[PDB]
């Protein structure tokens, strides 16, 4: 509500308040597989080796 | 010796003008505690023959 207790006399409509604009968030996850084994780099489709 | 103090209530939020319902901040009663103390005692006496 915000009708509701009038002081004294004038009040105002819905949507009066202010707020804050920023986003966040409570948590993520755990991640760890993608800083563990090298990469190997690679130009062609496929590679082959003895 | 002072009372306790205190359980105190929440304001419902839909009225206004003090009118504030409070349940009444009563002072409880200071009070005291008598403190008596008694009187011990003891005699012994002796004879000139012993």
């Amino acid at each position: 509500a915000v009708n509701q207790s009038s002081s004294v006399e004038v009040s105002s409509e819905s949507y009066e308040t202010i707020f804050s604009q920023r986003i966040i968030r409570d948590l993520q996850k755990e991640l760890v597989v993608g800083a563990l084994f090298e990469e190997l780099p690679m130009s062609s489709k496929i590679l082959t080796m003895l | 010796v002072e009372p306790d103090a205190g359980k105190a209530t929440w304001v419902a939020a839909s009225t206004y003008g003090t009118d504030t319902t409070t349940g009444e901040e009563v002072k409880g009663a200071l009070k005291e505690i008598h403190f008596s103390t008694y009187k011990l005692a003891a005699k012994s006496f002796i004879t000139d023959e012993t």
